[PDB]
């Protein structure tokens, strides 16, 4: 009888995982501060990794990778891409980004201005977007074509921000003339196998894309939280502004004569592999006294030439309501039971 | 050589004490003559903990025998090992104590107590470095109960910095001599709470049930009950008697076992216990020792451990087996039932292994637990106490020796306070 | 990478490689004595209580 | 030549001390009677080995060592052991009754009675020294003598010998081999009281040594004897620079200079390779690159932690056997591309390297196979704070209910010392964090 504890009550995914583990009739939940556990579904912040792997007679497993935050925080991700030889400044799937510390606090202000001026003089599209990790849902974002308003927005705040070239020519779903972003769920187990969940979700805008107004952030921001509030067309084309893969694929076939696998997924798999392989030496628990796994949420943008772009990586992602059952069961099957066995058509794609 | 001085008092104390010396003498290769005959040097390494070497070349138990009448002790002298004890260490009166705590504590006992202390002092002076004392007695009668606690009080005054340890037999109506046993036990428990470091609670109720249920003995005797006690006593004192890393002396055991000074009342357990007769020939697997040892059925305090939580546990395994297997099984028990071990005392279960097994067995396990479920014992006794005390029944036996009602009221308050203290830490 | 301060002898070699750039006696005595006094006082209380 | 005096306190300290001196004798060709044939300067010398052994006109080579324990059974083993002739009675100090796993008993109650005698015996050895360098103190964290008496000794050594350096080898508490529930109390009490007085301390977690013994020596359930022979190798590789001709870590002051910029953060992490079972029929012989790489595998560390998630303040490589600098430099470059190694901004990314040509000596009939080359890495990394965090947390659980506290107060310690000591550790945990960021 395997034991486990729960230290994140606000986790949508793992509560389902918890419920599932009990139903096995071979997993027993313990009080959250009891250290004789096989499995830890730990807290998001300041998880005591240092206290794992020192309980004799217990193989211990946690649901986070110590170090994975380098990929999952905005500033760190940019830094990681610029300074890693295998990703490099010349990386073709990540938007030109710059790290900007507010003046009331190294920094890349003058490097950003240097490229911004090159674009202005060269008649090239010069819209940028500012954001950070402190962006509580829909707020903390400014889209502009003027560097003055961008840098001034960042100074008014107190935390580190990033400036990222805003892709001005997204792929637009018809009917609607509307923006979208793709969410992929990736599970990395204790052996560092990288499993991509079969199902993704397109989180779509319900308002036609309008390049003449970067002020009204409803047709520009795909965040579900924003759509369910400020958009008056929320749910017109698809339920909850969520298009799944069967439909999106059918659409690409009908409208563009291409498949989801060929035009987009290949690039997604390539990016997921590149990111995770890069930090593998930093975070692998292959010879550690405890073992990690983690579920990530990769966010992608597609442009009008069918090129995929990495937006951000999430370390504690939720699922889409209709997909919770399947994915959570998968986490159990491949992440947990692999280490702790209970007594064909995988839902994952092994990258 | 860290010496322990042994005292047995009253009928129950002397009978159980005599059996203990029989069992451990055999284990150490000492015959009724006091002359050694053993194959292994391990036997003689820490013999001086319990035995004196008075002359070439016999070993004499550092044991003092105490009673207010001569019968049981006379019988001890007749017994197989009677000649082994030092004749001067027999200290007896003639009156008896009439199953009366007050007679043992205040009247008859007071007359004889200095005589006992003279012998105790005589033994103690001859100690290169004295650890402390262990007392065997019941709480149900008068001599072991009333005079026993009196001795402990006097001993503490004379040696305030030694460890005081006792094996105390609690009464139960299932094995009962008289109705005043709850009065005597309640008065005694209060003395123990104040003045002992370690008390092993041997419940006659548990001993009986283990005989009735597990051993399939329809009519158990005191002899059957005492065989359980001598087996357990041999097991709990293994660490003191043989070379070892853990709980190797009284103070170290107390430091590991006792997180709060008043809560020092332990439930012992033994394994294996097997009904005759077919099954006895097969040796037991290490997993089997472990599982029986933590079994409530194997507990000798008649409390259900599942009703409370363990503060501390000490286990002992003898003899020839795998430490690797011993560690694995021990870790299994805690890992599978971790709710039953307080989380605020990390790693509260310590395990020892000794090579030499008990006589008649290939291997065995002794359990000593500081559980909060021990409160069930004191509760049971508190109930029986107040049932009579409400109506002041049988009190005249006590008031007649000079005690008054207040002392009874105080004793009952203190034991109810003791029960409350246990409840506190079961909830924490 | 740079090597420096190389020192050789019959027994062996050593070098550097750079990749990039109180209580007084009286106080102690006082503390030990203070602990001893506290021990004495607890025992006196014990014997006092025992005398009762 | 400057002398070093070794002091071994408590069971762990004395038993480990015994293992090291056995090894020191094998390494230097000193016989159990203490005669060293190869030493042509009879009756005296100022060779490098003399820093650890003095000499008698009779030709005997005598460890500059003091063994202290509150109970006499462990030191009696020394007195009566294979190497009994080496030591003399004034070197060995025992008591009648021990500290009972109680820091306060070892520090206050029993320590007060025996401290003056210990200093006197140490003084006798120091009087024998032309240029005393300082002390190496071997002890456990968890025992009452090891924690309590050692802390008192350290305070008084700072007083009688203010200029001198003091190094520590401390056994960190581990339940697989642990003898007491209150070791966390004792560890924190001793760490608080000893922080000011120690210049450099090498922690060895019994958990790590235990697992290495199980994993690489294939011992089902290791004893203290298995544990100590492994520990003594690490100690020997650390002290080899003091006992042999060389230019690195030649004196005790060099340890602090090379491994401890920040005085409070004076606990370097030790990693050792390779550990190979003698019972193994044949083993391939690891290269310089392989053993050096193994220095960055957590499984080879004396304390389990993840240096990938901390920062280095200093790194030091001590090789023994067939090693040349070019192989070392090559290996470091390869490791540097693969492994993750971050230094603090205020320190250079670099390694100080020491090489001794004599391969590691092994005890005959031990569990350790002879190998042609080996390395011990000393690195001052913030990751070792993980060990403090574990200790402090266990301390916190028990202390919140005040479990076991009365045993300490009963010896004369005040409750305030507990919180005072825990506060110090909280500060120490912060110091590592600030440096570690
Ligand atoms: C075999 C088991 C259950 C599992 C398989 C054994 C598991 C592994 C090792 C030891 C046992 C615990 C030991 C004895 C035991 O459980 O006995 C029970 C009964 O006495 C209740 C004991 C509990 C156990 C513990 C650990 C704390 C509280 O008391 C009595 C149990 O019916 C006996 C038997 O079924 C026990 O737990
Ligand atoms: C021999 C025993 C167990 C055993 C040995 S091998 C096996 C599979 N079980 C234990 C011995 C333990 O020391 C305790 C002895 C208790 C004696 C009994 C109370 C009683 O006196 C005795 C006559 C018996 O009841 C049995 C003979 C059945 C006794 O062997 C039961 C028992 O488990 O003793
Ligand atoms: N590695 C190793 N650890 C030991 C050894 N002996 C004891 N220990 C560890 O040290 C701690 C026990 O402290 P000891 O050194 O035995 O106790 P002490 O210092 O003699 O103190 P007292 O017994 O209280 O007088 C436990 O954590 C043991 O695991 C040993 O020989 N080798
Ligand atoms: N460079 C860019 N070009 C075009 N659109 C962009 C963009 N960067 C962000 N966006 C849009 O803005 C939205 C903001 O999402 P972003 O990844 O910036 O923050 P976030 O809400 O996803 C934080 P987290 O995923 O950690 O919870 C995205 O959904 C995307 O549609
Ligand atoms: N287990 C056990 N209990 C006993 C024995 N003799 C008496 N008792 C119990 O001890 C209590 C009687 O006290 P006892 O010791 O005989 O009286 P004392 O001589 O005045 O101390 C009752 O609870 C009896 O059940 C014995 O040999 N074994
Ligand atoms: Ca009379
Ligand atoms: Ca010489
Ligand atoms: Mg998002
Ligand atoms: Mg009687
Ligand atoms: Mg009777
Ligand atoms: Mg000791």
């Amino acid at each position: 009888m395997y034991t486990f504890v729960v230290r994140d009550e606000n986790s949508s995914v793992y509560a389902e995982v918890s419920r599932l583990l009990l139903a096995t009739g071979q997993w027993k939940r313990l009080r959250k501060d009891n250290p004789r556990f096989n499995l830890m579904l730990g807290e998001r912040n300041r998880l005591p990794f240092g206290r794992l792997g020192h309980e004799p007679g217990l193989v211990q497993l946690v649901n986070y990778y110590r170090g994975a935050d380098k990929l999952c925080r905005k500033a760190s991700l940019v830094k990681l891409i610029k300074t890693s030889p295998e990703l490099s400044e010349s990386c073709t799937w990540f938007p030109e980004s710059y790290v900007i510390y507010p003046t009331n606090l190294t920094d890349e202000r003058e490097v950003f201005l240097a490229a911004y001026n090159r674009r202005r003089e060269g008649r090239e599209g010069n819209v940028w977007i500012a954001k950070s990790s402190a962006g509580a849902k829909g707020e903390g974002i400014l889209i502009s074509s003027e560097a003055s308003e961008l840098l001034d927005f960042i100074d008014e705040q107190g935390q580190v921000h990033v400036i990222q070239k805003y892709l001005e020519k997204p792929l637009l779903l018809e009917p609607g003339h509307r923006k979208f972003d793709i969410r992929s769920w990736v599970l990395v187990d204790h052996l560092y196998n990288i499993y991509l969940y079969r199902e993704g979700v397109l989180r779509t805008s319900s308002e036609p894309y309008n390049s003449a107004n970067f002020q009204d952030k409803t047709c520009h921001l795909t965040n579900h939280c924003i759509q369910k509030e400020y958009s008056k067309n929320y749910g017109r084309y698809e339920e909850g502004n969520e298009m799944f893969f069967e439909e999106f694929n059918q659409y690409l076939m009908d409208a563009l004569n291409t498949t989801l696998e060929n035009s987009i997924l290949l690039q997604i798999k390539h990016i997921i592999r590149s990111c995770l392989m890069c930090i593998e030496p930093a975070i692998s628990t292959k010879h550690l006294h405890y073992q990690s796994f983690q579920l990530f949420g990769f966010d992608f943008m597609v442009d009008e030439e069918l090129k995929v772009w990495l937006i951000e990586v999430n370390g504690a992602p939720a699922c889409a309501q209709k997909l919770y059952a399947e994915l959570c069961q998968g986490i159990v099957d491949v992440a947990i039971s692999s280490v702790f066995p209970l007594a064909p058509t995988s839902i994952f794609i092994k990258l | 050589m860290r010496e322990i001085v042994h005292i047995q008092a009253g009928q129950c104390g002397n009978q159980i004490g005599a059996k203990f010396w029989e069992v451990i003498s055999d284990e150490h290769g000492i015959d009724p003559t006091g002359s050694y005959h053993g194959d292994s040097d391990l036997q003689l390494e820490r013999i001086n903990v319990y035995y004196n070497e008075a002359t070439g070349n016999k070993y004499v138990p550092r044991a003092i025998l105490v009673d207010l009448e001569p019968g049981t002790m006379d019988s001890v002298r007749s017994g197989p090992f009677g000649q082994i004890f030092r004749p001067d260490n027999f200290v007896f009166g003639q009156s008896g104590a009439g199953n009366n705590w007050a007679k043992g504590h205040y009247t008859e006992g007071a007359e004889l107590v200095d005589s006992v202390l003279d012998v105790v002092r005589k033994e103690s002076e001859s100690c290169d470095c004295l650890q402390g004392f262990q007392l065997t007695h019941s709480l149900g009668g008068g001599t072991g109960s009333g005079m026993g606690t009196l001795l402990i009080s006097k001993i503490r005054e004379e040696y305030p910095d030694r460890i005081m340890n006792t094996f105390s037999v609690m009464p139960s109506p299932k094995v009962s001599d008289t109705v005043v046993e709850p009065y005597n036990a309640t008065l005694s428990v209060h003395q123990l709470v104040e003045n002992t470091d370690e008390t092993y609670c041997i419940d006659n109720e548990a001993l009986y049930d283990i005989c009735f249920r597990t051993l399939k003995l329809t009519t158990p005797t005191y002899g059957d009950l005492n065989h359980l006690v001598s087996a357990t006593m041999s097991g709990v004192t293994t660490c003191l008697r043989f070379p070892g890393q853990l709980n190797a002396d009284l103070r170290k055991l107390a430091v590991n076992m006792v997180p709060f000074p008043r809560l020092h009342f332990f439930m012992p357990g033994f394994a294996p216990l097997t009904s005759r007769g077919s099954q006895q020939y097969r040796a037991l697997t290490v997993p089997e020792l472990t599982q029986q040892m933590f079994d409530s059925k194997n507990m000798m305090a008649a409390c259900d451990p599942r009703h409370g939580r363990y503060l501390t546990v000490a286990a002992i395994f003898r003899g020839r087996m795998s430490m690797k297997e011993v560690d694995e099984q021990m870790l299994n028990v805690q890992n599978k039932n971790s709710s039953y071990f307080v989380e605020w005392i990390p790693n509260n279960v310590k395990t020892a292994v000794c090579d030499i097994p008990p006589r008649g067995l290939k291997m065995s396990a002794t359990f000593i637990g500081n559980s909060t479920a021990i409160q069930e014992l004191f509760k049971r006794i508190s109930e029986q106490f107040t049932a009579m005390f409400r109506r002041k029944a049988f009190l005249h036996w006590y008031t007649g020796e000079g005690m008054d009602e207040m002392e009874f009221t105080e004793a009952e308050s203190n034991m109810n306070d003791l029960v409350s203290e246990y409840q506190q830490y079961q909830d924490a | 990478m740079e090597v420096i301060e190389l020192n050789k002898c019959t027994s062996g070699q050593s070098f550097e490689v750079i990749l990039k750039p109180d209580p007084s006696l009286e106080e102690i005595q006082k503390k030990l004595e203070a602990a001893e006094e506290r021990r004495k006082y607890q025992e006196a209380e014990l014997l006092k209580h025992l005398a009762e | 030549m400057r002398e070093c005096i070794s002091i071994h306190v408590g069971q762990a300290g004395v038993q480990i001390g015994n293992a090291c001196w056995e090894l020191y004798c094998l390494e230097h060709g000193i016989q159990p009677d203490g005669q060293m044939p190869s030493d042509k300067t009879i009756g005296g010398g100022d060779d490098s080995f003399n820093t650890f052994f003095s000499e008698t006109g009779a030709g005997k080579h005598v460890p500059r060592a003091v063994f202290v324990d509150l109970e006499p059974t462990v030191i009696d083993e020394v007195r009566t052991g294979t190497y009994r002739q080496l030591f003399h009675p004034e070197q060995l100090i025992t008591g009648k009754e021990d500290a009972a796993n109680n820091y306060a008993r070892g520090h206050y109650t029993i320590g007060k009675e025996i401290i003056d005698l210990v200093l006197d015996r140490i003084r006798k050895l120091a009087d024998q020294c032309t240029g005393l360098q300082g002390f190496l103190v071997f002890h456990s964290f968890g025992g009452g003598t090891g924690s309590g008496f050692t802390s008192l000794l350290m305070e008084r050594l700072s007083v009688d010998y203010g200029k001198k350096s003091k190094l520590e080898f401390s056994i960190y508490p581990a339940p697989q081999v642990s003898t007491a529930v209150v070791e966390p109390y004792n560890s924190i009490l001793t760490t608080h009281t000893t922080l000011e007085h120690s210049d450099c301390a090498f922690m060895v977690d019994n958990e790590a040594i235990y697992d290495i013994c199980r994993r690489n020596l294939d011992i089902e359930r290791p004893t203290y004897t298995n544990l100590n022979r492994l520990i003594s190798q690490i100690v020997s590789s650390i002290t080899a620079s003091l006992r042999f001709d060389g230019a690195l870590n030649v004196d005790l002051t060099e340890f602090q200079t090379n491994l401890v910029p920040y005085p409070r953060i004076h606990f370097p992490l030790a990693t050792y390779a390779p550990v190979i079972s003698a019972e193994k029929a044949y083993h391939e012989q690891l290269s310089v690159a392989e053993i050096t790489n193994a220095c960055f595998e957590p499984a080879n560390q004396m304390v389990k932690c993840d240096p990938r998630h901390g920062k280095y303040m200093a790194c030091c490589l001590l090789y023994r056997g067939d090693v040349v600098p070019k192989d070392v430099n090559a290996a470091i470059a390869t490791i540097k591309t693969k492994r993750s190694i971050q230094f603090v901004d205020w320190c250079p990314t670099g390694f100080k390297v020491g090489i001794n040509y004599q391969p590691p000596t092994v005890v005959p009939g031990g569990d350790l196979a002879k190998v042609q080359r080996a390395v011990c890495m000393l690195s001052n990394t913030t990751a070792i704070a993980e060990a403090w965090a574990r200790l402090d947390h266990k301390f916190d659980l028990m202390y919140a209910k005040r479990a076991f506290v009365h045993w300490y107060v009963g010896e004369g310690m005040e409750e305030g010392e507990f919180s005072e000591a825990r506060e110090d550790m909280a500060a120490l945990e912060k110091d590592y964090e600030e440096v570690g960021v």
